[PDB]
């Protein structure tokens, strides 16, 4: 789902004719980003929530 | 904290300035007139109208008419030289 959606924002900020002069919408370009970054470090430094007894105990 | 929208505001935006100011004149000056060489009237016969569609046409109105006109100037004013002179 996430790549159909950074296909068409790339698109759109690539194809911007009378799209031009923002302020704001770059801003949540950039929060959508970031959050998508925080996603990715998240699932790659995912923490073991439960102790590993079975190895550490 | 909504992204601005450019294509979603475009109803208060125009093309520019000078562009919009000329489109009413624009769209008007080309809908209410003829195709093509309509109405060329050119039929007139009314003395003076004769003379506008026999000699006095603009399409050559060399000076035949001109010559025309002395000419009958001068045979009334022959007429009148004899009555007078």
């Amino acid at each position: 789902a996430k790549s159909a959606a950074n296909k068409l924002d790339w698109a759109k900020v690539i194809s911007s004719l009378r799209i031009t002069g923002s302020t704001a919408t770059q801003l949540s370009s950039f929060k959508k980003r970031n959050d998508e970054a925080r996603r990715q470090l998240l699932e790659l430094q995912s923490q073991p929530t439960e102790v590993d007894f079975s190895h550490y105990r | 904290v909504s992204t601005l929208i450019p294509p979603k505001v475009v109803s208060s935006k125009n093309i520019g300035s000078a562009p919009n100011a000329k489109r009413i004149a624009n769209v008007v000056h080309f809908y209410k007139s003829l195709p093509q060489g309509p109405a060329p009237a050119i039929k007139a016969n009314t003395r003076l109208a004769r003379y506008k569609a026999k000699y006095f046409d603009g399409d050559n109105a060399s000076g035949k008419p001109l010559w025309h006109f002395a000419l009958g100037i001068i045979a009334f004013g022959y007429s009148m030289e004899y009555y007078f002179h």
